[PDB]
């Protein structure tokens, strides 16, 4: 017997780290612990997993928060992950957020809608339309907790046409400065994320009727209750690049962006490899370090390190 | 309502297809066979859309483009599987 949530996960040869971050996302864990999911399980979803990812996850979370264990061996959950994502490494969180969403998608028969560009209409109008269109096909606890909206501006270099769309997201991938810096504030990576970038991956200009190396500019339009922030430290083998070990200084308290204020609730760490997690336990407010089966107390001063990989932020 | 989509090979080549949202993935592979001669059983189609929203999906036969919310001028990723090697 142990304090609920203070529960490790055995190594079975990113998965445990990602589970510990999601486990310590309070509105997600409360949804499962309060048995809100059984009536929303979606068994027919063409994009889902027959309900099996959300079922397996819910049973794991119930174990980790039962208080009966100091650690569990998540073989049943790993089995469902292997069944629907045999490719499993650092992309597992994206797979899980998408899989949980579709297994719990309240839209059982999805309409097809032809999405449209702004076509010079005001941002507010196009964004509301984009979000309404998103919710016509995607309505779940995962949308409620994690989904936000980008403004995307594409500019064709040849004809100078501007195409604006509003596009949903369920996490952010932030670039780090290149060439490599020893220290950067998270706010600087956010500014880099919203900086114009010429595409390398061209974009089809409907005016030129060619694919063009347009420039793409992202803006954060709407932000979710829980913002998942991935720091892009790695690269494919072909680039032959050392992992960026910049010290990214991220707020523990009061990250401000786009008018919302966020507090850190979990961090996935990567050691160049092996993954661990810091998380704030919702019932005692303290920070803990999760290294597979081992759980130990942590201090806030330990959290910002060069190993930080994914940050979980909850809106104040 | 017919729409223009593109299929990009690992070569970087874009294949332009005229499709209907109701078209099945099998119909899309058939159209790819017409343009490029690759047999459908050797085709793997991935739809990533724009990345940070949905996890990339292997398009499954029996599903329709509608199921994946494929839009006009969306781009599908084509992987040809020949003799156990991807091309
Ligand atoms: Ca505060
Ligand atoms: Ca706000
Ligand atoms: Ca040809
Ligand atoms: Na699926
Ligand atoms: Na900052
Ligand atoms: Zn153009």
């Amino acid at each position: 017997n142990e304090q609920p949530g203070l529960c490790g996960l055995s190594n079975l040869g990113f998965m445990n780290s990602a589970i510990q971050c999601l486990s310590n996302t309070p509105p997600l864990t409360e949804y499962f612990l309060n048995d809100k999911y059984q009536e929303e399980l979606n068994f027919d979803n063409p994009l889902g997993m027959r309900g099996e990812i959300a079922k397996s996850y819910a049973e794991l979370i119930k174990q980790m928060w039962s208080g009966k264990f100091s650690y569990v061996t998540p073989r049943a959950f790993k089995t469902q992950v292997g069944r629907f994502a045999p490719q499993f490494c650092q992309e597992l969180l994206a797979f899980l957020l998408d899989g949980l969403h579709e297994d719990l998608n309240r839209i059982r028969k999805k309409p097809y809608i032809q999405l449209k560009d702004a076509d010079g209409r005001p941002d507010k109008v196009v964004a509301e339309e984009a979000w309404e269109n998103h919710l016509k096909r995607n309505d779940s606890i995962i949308v409620d907790i994690f989904h936000g909206l980008f403004k995307s501006t594409l500019v064709c270099p040849e004809c100078a046409k501007i195409s604006v769309t509003f596009d949903p997201f369920c996490y952010l991938t932030l670039p780090l400065p290149m060439p490599k810096k020893p220290f950067v504030k998270l706010k600087d990576c956010i500014e880099l994320f919203t900086t114009k970038e010429k595409l390398g991956d061209p974009w089809y200009c409907p005016n030129c009727k060619e694919h063009q190396q347009a420039t793409k500019k992202l803006d954060l339009w709407s932000l979710p209750p829980v913002l998942v922030v991935h720091l892009k430290r790695f690269s494919y083998s072909r680039y032959m690049r050392d992992k960026l070990d910049t010290l990214v200084d991220f707020p523990i308290n009061d990250l401000d962006m786009s008018g919302c204020r966020y507090n850190l609730i979990a961090v996935s760490n990567h050691y160049g490899g092996h993954y661990t997690a810091f998380a704030k336990n919702k019932d005692d407010g303290k920070w803990y370090y999760f290294d597979d089966s081992s759980v130990s107390t942590a201090s806030e001063d330990q959290i910002v390190s060069k190993a930080a990989y994914v940050l979980f932020y909850q809106r104040q | 309502a017919a729409m223009l989509i593109f299929v990009k090979t690992l070569s970087g080549k874009f294949i332009s297809l005229e499709v209907e949202p109701s078209d099945t993935i099998e119909n899309v592979k058939a159209k790819i066979q017409d343009k490029e001669g690759i047999p459908p059983d050797q085709q793997r189609l991935i739809f990533a859309g724009k990345r940070l929203s949905f996890y990339r999906k292997q398009l499954e036969d029996g599903r329709t483009l509608s199921d994946y919310n494929i839009q006009k001028h969306s781009t599908l990723q084509l992987l040809v599987i020949s003799r156990g090697i991807l091309y």
